[PDB]
């Protein structure tokens, strides 16, 4: 890398810079709200 | 799950059959379901009687229509048979049961038999 962000294929000495140091997440975590007031579908479909 | 019938064991040719069923637990919620009666004298198979659903229809075998009656309580204590004109042939037992359409008879009731006293 040091050499590549140069164009050249001799470097010479101190101190140089490259990528930076990138730290990557894992999984997802998704908490909407509780389920509540749930729609009265139940009694029309048992209705009699 | 109890349905308990009651009746008279011997009856006058003249008199009344007032038979009872009282059935305990049920899911009152729902549409097609009701009660039934079923006759068996020994001899010959079973005939079947009467149905009542939860809305009061009043319904029983064909050319029967004047001599049978049923009485609702109302209250979800128990349902009442009542026989007027009898003919002899008749002394049988009875099963009263919960009538659902796809189960043709769901819980069996013990049932009570009678016969003429003549
Ligand atoms: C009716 O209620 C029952 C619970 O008694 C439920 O399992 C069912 O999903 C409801 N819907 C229907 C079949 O109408």
């Amino acid at each position: 890398e040091t050499k590549c962000t140069l164009k050249s294929f001799t470097v010479e000495k101190g101190i140089y810079q490259t990528s930076n140091f990138r730290v990557q997440p894992t999984e997802s975590i998704v908490r909407f709200p509780n389920i509540t007031n749930l729609c009265p579908f139940d009694e029309v479909f048992n209705a009699t | 799950i109890t349905l308990k019938e009651s009746g008279p064991t011997l009856v006058k040719p003249t008199q009344t059959l007032t038979l009872t069923c009282a059935f305990s637990g049920f899911s009152l919620n729902t549409g097609g379901a009701g009660v039934g009666w079923i006759r068996q004298p020994p001899g010959k198979a079973l005939e079947w009687l009467a149905l009542i659903y939860w809305d009061g229809d009043k319904r029983y075998n064909p050319s029967l229509k004047s001599r049978l009656a049923i009485i609702m309580d109302t209250s979800k204590n128990r349902v009442v048979l009542t026989m007027t004109n009898m003919d002899p042939v008749d002394t049988a037992t009875y099963y009263c049961a919960h009538h659902k359409i796809e189960y043709i008879f769901d819980y069996w009731g013990q049932g009570t038999l009678v016969a003429v006293s003549s």
